[PDB]
Protein backbone atom coordinates (compact mmCIF):
# COMPACT_ATOMS: atom_id res chain seq x y z
CA UNK A 1 0.00 0.00 0.00
CA UNK A 2 3.25 2.48 0.09
CA UNK A 3 3.53 1.54 -2.99
CA UNK A 4 0.32 2.47 -4.61
CA UNK A 5 0.42 6.49 -5.29
CA UNK A 6 -3.41 7.59 -5.61
CA UNK A 7 -4.03 10.22 -8.32
CA UNK A 8 -7.70 10.65 -8.56
CA UNK A 9 -11.10 9.54 -7.04
CA UNK A 10 -12.93 7.96 -10.05
CA UNK A 11 -16.21 6.82 -7.92
CA UNK A 12 -18.11 4.88 -5.68
CA UNK A 13 -18.67 1.50 -5.45
CA UNK A 14 -21.80 0.27 -3.75
CA UNK A 15 -19.89 -0.43 -0.75
CA UNK A 16 -16.49 2.00 -0.65
CA UNK A 17 -14.98 4.53 -2.86
CA UNK A 18 -12.55 4.06 -6.22
CA UNK A 19 -9.76 5.61 -7.26
CA UNK A 20 -7.16 5.82 -9.44
CA UNK A 21 -3.39 4.59 -8.23
CA UNK A 22 -0.08 3.88 -9.85
CA UNK A 23 2.48 1.40 -8.53
CA UNK A 24 5.53 3.41 -8.11
CA UNK A 25 7.58 0.55 -8.71
CA UNK A 26 6.22 -1.53 -11.64
CA UNK A 27 4.68 1.51 -13.73
CA UNK A 28 1.19 -0.65 -14.23
CA UNK A 29 -1.99 1.75 -13.43
CA UNK A 30 -4.88 0.70 -11.21
CA UNK A 31 -8.21 1.14 -9.66
CA UNK A 32 -8.23 1.03 -5.80
CA UNK A 33 -11.14 0.22 -3.86
CA UNK A 34 -10.98 1.37 -0.41
CA UNK A 35 -13.16 0.05 2.07
CA UNK A 36 -14.03 1.52 5.69
CA UNK A 37 -13.79 -1.72 8.18
CA UNK A 38 -16.10 -0.16 11.27
CA UNK A 39 -13.69 -2.66 13.80
CA UNK A 40 -16.61 -1.96 16.06
CA UNK A 41 -19.73 -1.43 14.03
CA UNK A 42 -20.19 -5.03 12.17
CA UNK A 43 -16.68 -6.08 10.64
CA UNK A 44 -16.06 -6.87 6.81
CA UNK A 45 -19.22 -6.08 4.79
CA UNK A 46 -20.44 -9.06 2.91
CA UNK A 47 -20.59 -7.26 -0.45
CA UNK A 48 -16.88 -7.23 -0.10
CA UNK A 49 -17.07 -10.89 1.43
CA UNK A 50 -18.65 -11.91 -2.19
CA UNK A 51 -16.95 -9.76 -4.88
CA UNK A 52 -13.88 -10.94 -3.56
CA UNK A 53 -13.89 -14.70 -2.99
CA UNK A 54 -16.10 -14.83 -6.32
CA UNK A 55 -13.56 -12.39 -8.47
CA UNK A 56 -10.91 -14.46 -7.28
CA UNK A 57 -11.84 -17.64 -9.04
CA UNK A 58 -13.20 -16.20 -11.97
CA UNK A 59 -10.18 -15.23 -14.60
CA UNK A 60 -11.48 -14.48 -17.74
CA UNK A 61 -11.34 -11.53 -20.61
CA UNK A 62 -14.21 -10.07 -20.11
CA UNK A 63 -14.07 -9.94 -16.30
CA UNK A 64 -12.41 -7.50 -14.57
CA UNK A 65 -9.52 -8.28 -12.85
CA UNK A 66 -9.12 -8.34 -9.07
CA UNK A 67 -4.89 -7.67 -9.18
CA UNK A 68 -4.46 -7.88 -5.11
CA UNK A 69 -5.99 -7.23 -1.90
CA UNK A 70 -4.46 -5.43 0.78
CA UNK A 71 -5.82 -6.12 4.72
CA UNK A 72 -4.56 -3.57 7.17
CA UNK A 73 -6.63 -4.02 10.29
CA UNK A 74 -8.55 -0.34 9.53
CA UNK A 75 -8.70 -0.57 5.99
CA UNK A 76 -9.14 -3.15 3.51
CA UNK A 77 -8.14 -2.78 -0.18
CA UNK A 78 -9.40 -4.13 -3.60
CA UNK A 79 -6.74 -3.20 -6.31
CA UNK A 80 -8.00 -4.17 -9.83
CA UNK A 81 -7.14 -3.78 -13.78
CA UNK A 82 -7.82 -0.43 -14.80
CA UNK A 83 -10.59 0.32 -16.81
CA UNK A 84 -11.07 3.58 -18.81
CA UNK A 85 -15.14 4.13 -18.25
CA UNK A 86 -18.34 2.97 -18.21
CA UNK A 87 -21.11 1.92 -20.67
CA UNK A 88 -23.50 4.12 -18.74
CA UNK A 89 -20.54 7.59 -19.11
CA UNK A 90 -20.19 6.10 -23.18
CA UNK A 91 -23.87 5.70 -23.76
CA UNK A 92 -24.42 9.46 -22.51
CA UNK A 93 -20.95 10.68 -23.98
CA UNK A 94 -22.47 9.10 -27.28
CA UNK A 95 -26.24 9.40 -27.90
CA UNK A 96 -27.53 12.34 -30.21
CA UNK A 97 -24.46 10.29 -32.83
CA UNK A 98 -25.16 6.68 -31.47
CA UNK A 99 -22.73 3.68 -30.92
CA UNK A 100 -21.74 2.47 -34.03
CA UNK A 101 -23.79 -1.02 -34.85
CA UNK A 102 -20.63 -2.63 -35.10
CA UNK A 103 -19.03 -1.81 -31.53
CA UNK A 104 -22.53 -2.91 -29.81
CA UNK A 105 -22.60 -6.74 -31.52
CA UNK A 106 -18.82 -6.87 -30.03
CA UNK A 107 -19.69 -5.63 -26.88
CA UNK A 108 -22.63 -8.12 -26.39
CA UNK A 109 -20.69 -10.89 -27.81
CA UNK A 110 -17.66 -10.13 -25.27
CA UNK A 111 -20.16 -9.71 -22.55
CA UNK A 112 -22.28 -12.69 -22.99
CA UNK A 113 -18.51 -14.30 -23.08
CA UNK A 114 -17.79 -13.65 -19.66
CA UNK A 115 -21.49 -13.78 -18.59
CA UNK A 116 -21.04 -17.56 -20.11
CA UNK A 117 -17.87 -18.14 -17.93
CA UNK A 118 -19.81 -16.98 -15.13
CA UNK A 119 -22.36 -19.13 -15.12
CA UNK A 120 -20.47 -22.35 -15.87
CA UNK A 121 -18.89 -21.33 -12.37
CA UNK A 122 -22.00 -20.96 -10.12
CA UNK A 123 -21.80 -17.88 -10.10
CA UNK A 124 -24.42 -15.16 -11.06
CA UNK A 125 -23.86 -11.34 -11.46
CA UNK A 126 -27.39 -10.74 -10.39
CA UNK A 127 -27.34 -6.51 -10.98
CA UNK A 128 -25.81 -6.38 -14.64
CA UNK A 129 -26.61 -2.83 -15.53
CA UNK A 130 -24.39 -0.16 -17.76
CA UNK A 131 -22.94 1.39 -14.88
CA UNK A 132 -21.73 -1.68 -14.18
CA UNK A 133 -19.70 -2.62 -17.41
CA UNK A 134 -16.36 -1.27 -17.56
CA UNK A 135 -14.63 -0.89 -21.29
CA UNK A 136 -11.13 0.31 -22.49
CA UNK A 137 -9.96 1.92 -25.42
CA UNK A 138 -8.99 -0.96 -27.51
CA UNK A 139 -12.71 -1.83 -27.24
CA UNK A 140 -12.79 -4.61 -24.52
CA UNK A 141 -15.83 -4.31 -22.20
CA UNK A 142 -15.66 -6.50 -19.03
CA UNK A 143 -18.19 -7.14 -15.92
CA UNK A 144 -17.30 -5.47 -13.16
CA UNK A 145 -18.96 -4.74 -9.40
CA UNK A 146 -19.84 -7.98 -7.98
CA UNK A 147 -21.02 -7.03 -4.71
CA UNK A 148 -24.41 -8.50 -5.05
CA UNK A 149 -22.88 -11.72 -6.94
CA UNK A 150 -24.14 -15.06 -5.40
CA UNK A 151 -22.83 -18.27 -5.62
CA UNK A 152 -25.45 -20.68 -6.71
CA UNK A 153 -24.18 -24.34 -6.15
CA UNK A 154 -27.52 -24.21 -4.25
CA UNK A 155 -30.50 -21.56 -5.33
CA UNK A 156 -30.69 -18.53 -4.46
CA UNK A 157 -33.59 -17.31 -2.64
CA UNK A 158 -35.17 -13.76 -3.14
CA UNK A 159 -35.07 -10.33 -1.34
CA UNK A 160 -38.73 -10.19 -0.72
CA UNK A 161 -37.78 -7.00 0.04
CA UNK A 162 -35.42 -6.31 -3.50
CA UNK A 163 -32.08 -4.61 -2.67
CA UNK A 164 -31.37 -4.51 -6.89
CA UNK A 165 -31.99 -2.65 -9.74
CA UNK A 166 -35.48 -1.45 -11.24
CA UNK A 167 -34.89 -0.63 -15.27
CA UNK A 168 -33.29 -3.75 -15.60
CA UNK A 169 -35.28 -6.51 -13.55
CA UNK A 170 -37.04 -9.55 -14.39
CA UNK A 171 -40.66 -10.41 -14.84
CA UNK A 172 -40.25 -13.36 -12.75
CA UNK A 173 -38.85 -11.29 -10.11
CA UNK A 174 -41.40 -8.50 -10.40
CA UNK A 175 -44.04 -11.10 -9.69
CA UNK A 176 -42.49 -12.18 -6.92
CA UNK A 177 -40.87 -15.65 -7.52
CA UNK A 178 -38.81 -17.90 -4.78
CA UNK A 179 -35.76 -17.91 -6.26
CA UNK A 180 -33.33 -16.38 -9.21
CA UNK A 181 -31.81 -18.43 -12.30
CA UNK A 182 -29.14 -17.65 -14.91
CA UNK A 183 -32.01 -16.44 -16.55
CA UNK A 184 -32.25 -12.70 -15.14
CA UNK A 185 -28.83 -11.55 -16.26
CA UNK A 186 -29.85 -12.48 -19.54
CA UNK A 187 -32.77 -9.97 -18.94
CA UNK A 188 -30.51 -7.47 -18.34
CA UNK A 189 -28.26 -8.34 -20.86
CA UNK A 190 -30.97 -8.27 -23.54
CA UNK A 191 -31.69 -4.66 -21.72
CA UNK A 192 -29.17 -3.16 -21.99
CA UNK A 193 -28.68 -4.39 -25.90
CA UNK A 194 -31.80 -2.64 -26.66
CA UNK A 195 -30.83 0.71 -24.55
CA UNK A 196 -27.13 0.67 -26.53
CA UNK A 197 -29.19 0.48 -29.78
CA UNK A 198 -31.82 2.59 -29.30
CA UNK A 199 -30.06 5.42 -26.70
CA UNK A 200 -32.34 4.94 -24.21
CA UNK A 201 -33.76 2.46 -21.42
CA UNK A 202 -36.18 -0.20 -22.61
CA UNK A 203 -38.33 -0.53 -19.53
CA UNK A 204 -37.56 2.82 -17.69
CA UNK A 205 -40.28 2.87 -14.83
CA UNK A 206 -40.83 4.45 -11.46
CA UNK A 207 -42.13 1.37 -9.23
CA UNK A 208 -42.00 -2.83 -9.08
CA UNK A 209 -45.74 -2.22 -10.49
CA UNK A 210 -45.09 0.49 -13.26
CA UNK A 211 -42.14 -1.63 -13.99
CA UNK A 212 -44.37 -4.80 -14.58
CA UNK A 213 -46.65 -2.88 -17.03
CA UNK A 214 -43.95 -1.29 -18.83
CA UNK A 215 -42.91 -4.91 -19.71
CA UNK A 216 -46.46 -6.10 -20.81
CA UNK A 217 -46.92 -2.63 -22.76
CA UNK A 218 -43.76 -3.63 -24.92
CA UNK A 219 -43.71 -7.35 -24.65
CA UNK A 220 -47.38 -8.40 -23.92
CA UNK A 221 -49.06 -9.46 -21.00
CA UNK A 222 -47.92 -12.95 -19.83
CA UNK A 223 -50.71 -16.05 -19.92
CA UNK A 224 -50.11 -19.28 -19.47
CA UNK A 225 -49.51 -20.43 -22.86
CA UNK A 226 -46.56 -18.26 -23.22
CA UNK A 227 -45.18 -18.55 -19.80
CA UNK A 228 -46.81 -21.50 -18.18
CA UNK A 229 -46.93 -20.81 -13.98
CA UNK A 230 -47.41 -16.66 -14.52
CA UNK A 231 -50.95 -17.33 -12.86
CA UNK A 232 -50.71 -18.97 -10.03
CA UNK A 233 -47.37 -16.79 -9.21
CA UNK A 234 -47.43 -15.04 -6.04
CA UNK A 235 -47.87 -11.32 -7.04
CA UNK A 236 -49.43 -12.20 -10.34
CA UNK A 237 -53.05 -10.59 -10.35
CA UNK A 238 -56.35 -11.31 -12.40
CA UNK A 239 -56.60 -7.77 -12.71
CA UNK A 240 -53.99 -6.99 -14.85
CA UNK A 241 -54.35 -4.90 -17.63
CA UNK A 242 -54.31 -6.94 -21.20
CA UNK A 243 -52.00 -5.62 -23.65
CA UNK A 244 -50.58 -7.20 -26.92
CA UNK A 245 -47.33 -7.56 -28.44
CA UNK A 246 -45.94 -4.90 -30.33
CA UNK A 247 -43.71 -5.26 -33.33
CA UNK A 248 -40.29 -5.17 -32.10
CA UNK A 249 -39.32 -3.63 -35.55
CA UNK A 250 -41.10 -1.02 -33.71
CA UNK A 251 -38.98 -1.50 -30.33
CA UNK A 252 -35.61 -1.58 -32.05
CA UNK A 253 -35.83 0.22 -35.79
CA UNK A 254 -32.04 0.52 -36.39
CA UNK A 255 -31.73 -3.54 -35.75
CA UNK A 256 -31.32 -6.45 -38.51
CA UNK A 257 -33.88 -9.18 -38.65
CA UNK A 258 -30.57 -11.52 -37.09
CA UNK A 259 -30.89 -8.93 -34.44
CA UNK A 260 -34.05 -8.96 -33.31
CA UNK A 261 -33.98 -12.65 -33.40
CA UNK A 262 -31.65 -12.57 -30.81
CA UNK A 263 -32.78 -9.00 -29.00
CA UNK A 264 -36.56 -11.79 -28.50
CA UNK A 265 -35.01 -14.69 -27.40
CA UNK A 266 -33.02 -12.59 -24.81
CA UNK A 267 -36.70 -11.34 -23.56
CA UNK A 268 -39.09 -14.14 -23.02
CA UNK A 269 -40.90 -14.35 -20.10
CA UNK A 270 -40.24 -17.72 -19.28
CA UNK A 271 -36.99 -18.48 -17.62
CA UNK A 272 -36.84 -22.24 -18.53
CA UNK A 273 -37.05 -21.03 -22.38
CA UNK A 274 -34.84 -18.01 -22.44
CA UNK A 275 -31.39 -17.74 -24.03
CA UNK A 276 -28.52 -18.93 -21.94
CA UNK A 277 -25.40 -16.79 -22.22
CA UNK A 278 -24.14 -20.14 -23.78
CA UNK A 279 -26.65 -20.53 -26.96
CA UNK A 280 -26.30 -17.14 -27.77
CA UNK A 281 -22.92 -16.72 -28.83
CA UNK A 282 -24.17 -19.28 -31.43
CA UNK A 283 -26.34 -17.16 -33.10
CA UNK A 284 -25.60 -16.21 -36.37
CA UNK A 285 -26.26 -12.11 -35.34
CA UNK A 286 -22.23 -12.99 -34.37
CA UNK A 287 -20.76 -14.15 -37.83
CA UNK A 288 -19.71 -10.61 -38.78
CA UNK A 289 -18.20 -9.66 -35.57
CA UNK A 290 -15.43 -7.29 -35.19
CA UNK A 291 -13.30 -5.59 -32.51
CA UNK A 292 -13.84 -1.70 -33.07
CA UNK A 293 -12.51 0.96 -30.62
CA UNK A 294 -14.67 3.58 -29.28
CA UNK A 295 -14.12 7.05 -29.57
CA UNK A 296 -13.64 8.07 -26.13
CA UNK B 1 -31.65 -28.69 -17.58
CA UNK B 2 -28.99 -25.66 -17.55
CA UNK B 3 -25.98 -25.71 -20.67
CA UNK B 4 -24.40 -25.52 -17.23
CA UNK B 5 -25.51 -28.06 -14.87
CA UNK B 6 -22.49 -30.17 -16.10
CA UNK B 7 -19.58 -27.63 -16.57
CA UNK B 8 -20.02 -26.47 -13.00
CA UNK B 9 -20.23 -30.34 -11.57
CA UNK B 10 -17.24 -30.57 -12.69
CA UNK B 11 -15.86 -27.14 -11.80
CA UNK B 12 -17.49 -28.14 -8.26
CA UNK B 13 -15.71 -31.84 -8.43
CA UNK B 14 -12.49 -29.54 -9.36
CA UNK B 15 -12.99 -26.59 -6.94
CA UNK B 16 -13.52 -29.71 -3.83
CA UNK B 17 -9.91 -30.74 -4.15
CA UNK B 18 -8.40 -27.43 -3.70
CA UNK B 19 -10.56 -26.91 -0.57
CA UNK B 20 -10.08 -30.34 1.18
CA UNK B 21 -9.01 -29.84 4.99
CA UNK B 22 -5.73 -32.01 6.05
CA UNK B 23 -6.93 -35.36 6.83
CA UNK B 24 -5.09 -35.93 10.14
CA UNK B 25 -5.13 -32.38 11.56
CA UNK B 26 -6.83 -32.87 14.74
CA UNK B 27 -3.96 -35.02 15.59
CA UNK B 28 -1.53 -32.01 15.35
CA UNK B 29 -3.58 -29.85 17.66
CA UNK B 30 -1.99 -30.27 21.21
CA UNK B 31 -5.00 -28.63 22.83
CA UNK B 32 -8.44 -29.61 20.85
CA UNK B 33 -9.86 -33.10 19.61
CA UNK B 34 -12.65 -34.41 17.53
CA UNK B 35 -15.17 -34.35 20.54
CA UNK B 36 -14.61 -30.72 21.55
CA UNK B 37 -15.03 -30.27 17.79
CA UNK B 38 -18.58 -32.30 18.11
CA UNK B 39 -19.64 -30.44 20.64
CA UNK B 40 -18.32 -27.31 18.70
CA UNK B 41 -20.42 -28.04 15.34
CA UNK B 42 -23.78 -29.33 17.48
CA UNK B 43 -24.01 -25.98 19.10
CA UNK B 44 -23.87 -24.35 15.44
CA UNK B 45 -26.40 -27.03 14.51
CA UNK B 46 -28.94 -24.94 17.42
CA UNK B 47 -27.11 -21.30 16.69
CA UNK B 48 -28.55 -21.97 13.09
CA UNK B 49 -31.88 -23.23 14.52
CA UNK B 50 -32.39 -20.13 16.70
CA UNK B 51 -31.83 -17.50 14.02
CA UNK B 52 -33.14 -19.74 11.62
CA UNK B 53 -30.03 -19.84 8.96
CA UNK B 54 -29.80 -21.76 5.95
CA UNK B 55 -28.12 -25.33 5.38
CA UNK B 56 -26.12 -24.51 3.37
CA UNK B 57 -24.73 -21.51 5.88
CA UNK B 58 -23.43 -24.20 8.25
CA UNK B 59 -21.77 -26.40 5.66
CA UNK B 60 -19.69 -23.44 5.08
CA UNK B 61 -19.03 -22.90 8.56
CA UNK B 62 -17.76 -26.13 9.08
CA UNK B 63 -15.74 -26.03 6.22
CA UNK B 64 -14.12 -23.19 6.99
CA UNK B 65 -13.56 -24.49 11.54
CA UNK B 66 -12.05 -27.13 9.61
CA UNK B 67 -9.48 -25.46 6.75
CA UNK B 68 -8.69 -22.70 9.86
CA UNK B 69 -7.89 -26.05 12.35
CA UNK B 70 -6.03 -27.99 9.75
CA UNK B 71 -3.45 -24.55 9.97
CA UNK B 72 -3.45 -22.84 13.11
CA UNK B 73 -3.67 -24.29 16.08
CA UNK B 74 -6.26 -23.06 18.73
CA UNK B 75 -6.84 -23.64 22.47
CA UNK B 76 -10.18 -24.63 24.23
CA UNK B 77 -10.69 -21.50 25.16
CA UNK B 78 -10.65 -19.62 21.95
CA UNK B 79 -12.55 -22.53 19.58
CA UNK B 80 -15.72 -21.18 20.24
CA UNK B 81 -15.21 -17.74 19.21
CA UNK B 82 -13.55 -19.40 15.70
CA UNK B 83 -16.89 -21.21 15.42
CA UNK B 84 -18.55 -18.17 15.86
CA UNK B 85 -16.66 -15.90 13.14
CA UNK B 86 -16.85 -19.04 10.73
CA UNK B 87 -20.70 -18.90 11.41
CA UNK B 88 -20.47 -15.17 11.12
CA UNK B 89 -18.62 -15.26 7.76
CA UNK B 90 -20.72 -18.02 6.35
CA UNK B 91 -23.99 -15.93 7.52
CA UNK B 92 -22.39 -13.09 5.35
CA UNK B 93 -21.66 -14.96 2.47
CA UNK B 94 -24.64 -17.28 1.75
CA UNK B 95 -27.52 -15.30 3.84
CA UNK B 96 -29.45 -12.55 2.80
CA UNK B 97 -29.42 -10.77 6.13
CA UNK B 98 -27.18 -12.08 8.48
CA UNK B 99 -27.40 -12.05 12.53
CA UNK B 100 -25.56 -8.59 13.51
CA UNK B 101 -22.31 -9.45 15.37
CA UNK B 102 -24.09 -8.74 18.79
CA UNK B 103 -26.38 -11.60 18.47
CA UNK B 104 -23.89 -13.70 17.63
CA UNK B 105 -22.17 -12.26 20.77
CA UNK B 106 -25.11 -13.22 23.05
CA UNK B 107 -25.00 -16.39 21.56
CA UNK B 108 -21.99 -17.41 23.47
CA UNK B 109 -23.59 -15.82 26.73
CA UNK B 110 -21.54 -12.43 26.14
CA UNK B 111 -18.52 -14.48 26.15
CA UNK B 112 -16.55 -12.82 24.23
CA UNK B 113 -16.52 -9.03 23.08
CA UNK B 114 -17.50 -7.89 20.35
CA UNK B 115 -14.52 -6.90 19.47
CA UNK B 116 -12.83 -10.41 19.76
CA UNK B 117 -15.70 -11.72 17.52
CA UNK B 118 -14.90 -8.86 14.38
CA UNK B 119 -10.82 -9.77 14.44
CA UNK B 120 -11.51 -13.64 14.76
CA UNK B 121 -13.44 -12.63 11.52
CA UNK B 122 -10.69 -10.90 10.20
CA UNK B 123 -7.99 -13.59 11.27
CA UNK B 124 -9.96 -16.20 9.57
CA UNK B 125 -10.85 -14.02 6.09
CA UNK B 126 -6.58 -14.10 5.85
CA UNK B 127 -5.91 -17.69 7.34
CA UNK B 128 -8.06 -18.73 4.46
CA UNK B 129 -7.20 -16.17 1.57
CA UNK B 130 -10.70 -14.95 1.45
CA UNK B 131 -11.59 -18.31 -0.34
CA UNK B 132 -15.09 -18.67 0.71
CA UNK B 133 -16.89 -20.34 -1.84
CA UNK B 134 -16.44 -24.14 -0.99
CA UNK B 135 -17.89 -27.05 -2.22
CA UNK B 136 -20.11 -29.02 0.45
CA UNK B 137 -22.31 -31.91 0.96
CA UNK B 138 -25.45 -30.20 0.93
CA UNK B 139 -24.25 -28.76 -2.35
CA UNK B 140 -23.75 -31.58 -4.01
CA UNK B 141 -26.76 -33.39 -2.79
CA UNK B 142 -29.38 -30.52 -4.08
CA UNK B 143 -27.03 -31.37 -7.37
CA UNK B 144 -28.01 -34.97 -7.04
CA UNK B 145 -31.48 -34.37 -6.53
CA UNK B 146 -32.23 -33.31 -10.00
CA UNK B 147 -31.19 -36.97 -10.73
CA UNK B 148 -34.60 -38.43 -9.14
CA UNK B 149 -37.60 -40.19 -10.12
CA UNK B 150 -39.95 -39.54 -8.82
CA UNK B 151 -38.94 -36.88 -6.72
CA UNK B 152 -39.38 -37.76 -2.92
CA UNK B 153 -40.01 -34.98 -0.30
CA UNK B 154 -39.03 -37.81 2.18
CA UNK B 155 -35.52 -39.15 0.64
CA UNK B 156 -34.50 -35.42 0.38
CA UNK B 157 -35.01 -34.54 3.79
CA UNK B 158 -33.67 -37.46 5.56
CA UNK B 159 -30.45 -37.10 3.05
CA UNK B 160 -29.91 -34.04 3.89
CA UNK B 161 -30.18 -35.15 7.62
CA UNK B 162 -27.74 -37.86 7.00
CA UNK B 163 -25.25 -35.06 5.48
CA UNK B 164 -25.49 -32.93 8.66
CA UNK B 165 -25.00 -36.14 10.86
CA UNK B 166 -21.31 -36.38 9.06
CA UNK B 167 -20.49 -32.83 9.45
CA UNK B 168 -20.10 -34.02 13.78
CA UNK B 169 -17.73 -36.49 13.79
CA UNK B 170 -14.10 -35.43 12.00
CA UNK B 171 -13.51 -39.21 12.07
CA UNK B 172 -13.92 -40.55 9.89
CA UNK B 173 -15.50 -37.99 7.55
CA UNK B 174 -12.78 -36.02 6.73
CA UNK B 175 -11.41 -38.75 4.97
CA UNK B 176 -14.43 -38.20 2.16
CA UNK B 177 -14.83 -35.21 -0.13
CA UNK B 178 -18.08 -33.73 -0.21
CA UNK B 179 -19.11 -35.46 -3.60
CA UNK B 180 -18.65 -39.05 -1.89
CA UNK B 181 -20.68 -38.55 0.86
CA UNK B 182 -23.75 -36.96 -0.78
CA UNK B 183 -23.24 -39.74 -2.74
CA UNK B 184 -23.00 -42.41 0.42
CA UNK B 185 -25.97 -39.98 2.15
CA UNK B 186 -27.94 -39.94 -1.35
CA UNK B 187 -27.62 -43.84 -1.60
CA UNK B 188 -28.75 -44.29 2.04
CA UNK B 189 -31.79 -42.19 2.28
CA UNK B 190 -33.30 -43.53 -1.02
CA UNK B 191 -32.10 -47.24 0.17
CA UNK B 192 -34.22 -45.96 3.85
CA UNK B 193 -37.05 -44.69 2.44
CA UNK B 194 -37.94 -46.79 -1.04
CA UNK B 195 -35.26 -50.08 -1.19
CA UNK B 196 -34.23 -48.37 -4.37
CA UNK B 197 -30.48 -47.38 -4.98
CA UNK B 198 -27.72 -45.03 -6.73
CA UNK B 199 -28.94 -44.54 -9.92
CA UNK B 200 -27.13 -45.02 -12.78
CA UNK B 201 -27.56 -41.10 -14.32
CA UNK B 202 -26.09 -40.67 -11.61
CA UNK B 203 -23.27 -43.66 -11.94
CA UNK B 204 -22.65 -41.99 -15.31
CA UNK B 205 -22.60 -38.41 -14.11
CA UNK B 206 -20.45 -38.60 -10.90
CA UNK B 207 -18.04 -41.69 -12.50
CA UNK B 208 -19.16 -43.54 -9.09
CA UNK B 209 -20.02 -46.99 -8.96
CA UNK B 210 -21.96 -47.99 -5.87
CA UNK B 211 -19.06 -50.43 -5.49
CA UNK B 212 -16.35 -47.16 -4.98
CA UNK B 213 -19.57 -45.67 -2.50
CA UNK B 214 -19.29 -48.47 -0.06
CA UNK B 215 -16.47 -47.79 2.97
CA UNK B 216 -18.29 -44.64 3.43
CA UNK B 217 -21.75 -46.11 3.25
CA UNK B 218 -20.23 -48.43 5.51
CA UNK B 219 -19.71 -44.65 7.89
CA UNK B 220 -22.91 -43.64 7.34
CA UNK B 221 -25.03 -46.62 7.79
CA UNK B 222 -23.03 -46.76 11.63
CA UNK B 223 -23.43 -43.19 12.63
CA UNK B 224 -26.96 -43.35 11.28
CA UNK B 225 -27.70 -46.38 13.53
CA UNK B 226 -25.94 -45.26 16.61
CA UNK B 227 -27.60 -41.62 15.96
CA UNK B 228 -29.89 -41.78 19.09
CA UNK B 229 -26.70 -42.69 21.21
CA UNK B 230 -24.59 -39.86 20.09
CA UNK B 231 -23.62 -37.46 22.88
CA UNK B 232 -24.82 -34.51 20.70
CA UNK B 233 -28.85 -34.44 19.66
CA UNK B 234 -29.39 -30.96 17.98
CA UNK B 235 -29.47 -32.41 14.30
CA UNK B 236 -32.45 -34.95 15.85
CA UNK B 237 -34.01 -32.29 17.24
CA UNK B 238 -33.83 -30.79 14.46
CA UNK B 239 -34.85 -33.09 11.78
CA UNK B 240 -37.96 -34.37 14.08
CA UNK B 241 -39.31 -31.02 13.50
CA UNK B 242 -42.14 -31.21 10.56
CA UNK B 243 -41.13 -29.35 8.57
CA UNK B 244 -38.47 -32.24 7.48
CA UNK B 245 -41.73 -34.90 7.88
CA UNK B 246 -40.27 -36.31 11.11
CA UNK B 247 -37.32 -38.03 9.06
CA UNK B 248 -34.75 -38.43 12.34
CA UNK B 249 -37.98 -40.85 14.20
CA UNK B 250 -37.78 -42.77 10.74
CA UNK B 251 -36.10 -46.29 10.94
CA UNK B 252 -32.63 -47.01 10.14
CA UNK B 253 -32.50 -50.38 7.66
CA UNK B 254 -30.20 -52.72 9.79
CA UNK B 255 -28.65 -53.84 6.80
CA UNK B 256 -27.97 -52.23 3.63
CA UNK B 257 -27.41 -55.16 1.08
CA UNK B 258 -24.09 -53.63 -0.27
CA UNK C 1 -24.32 -20.43 25.75
CA UNK C 2 -20.52 -21.11 26.92
CA UNK C 3 -19.04 -24.32 25.76
CA UNK C 4 -15.31 -28.02 27.01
Amino acid sequence: MENFQKVEKIGEGTYGVVYKARNKLTGEVVALKKIRLDTETEGVPSTAIREISLLKELNHPNIVKLLDVIHTENKLYLVFEFLHQDLKKFMDASALTGIPLPLIKSYLFQLLQGLAFCHSHRVLHRDLKPQNLLINTEGAIKLADFGLARAFGVPVRTYTHEVVTLWYRAPEILLGCKYYSTAVDIWSLGCIFAEMVTRRALFPGDSEIDQLFRIFRTLGTPDEVVWPGVTSMPDYKPSFPKWARQDFSKVVPPLDEDGRSLLSQMLHYDPNKRISAKAALAHPFFQDVTKPVPHL
Amino acid sequence: VPDYHEDIHTYLREMEVKCKPKVGYMKKQPDITNSMRAILVDWLVEVGEEYKLQNETLHLAVNYIDRFLSSMSVLRGKLQLVGTAAMLLASKFEEIYPPEVAEFVYITDDTYTKKQVLRMEHLVLKVLTFDLAAPTVNQFLTQYFLHQQPANCKVESLAMFLGELSLIDADPYLKYLPSVIAGAAFHLALYTVTGQSWPESLIRKTGYTLESLKPCLMDLHQTYLKAPQHAQQSIREKYKNSKYHGVSLLNPPETLNL
Amino acid sequence: RRLF
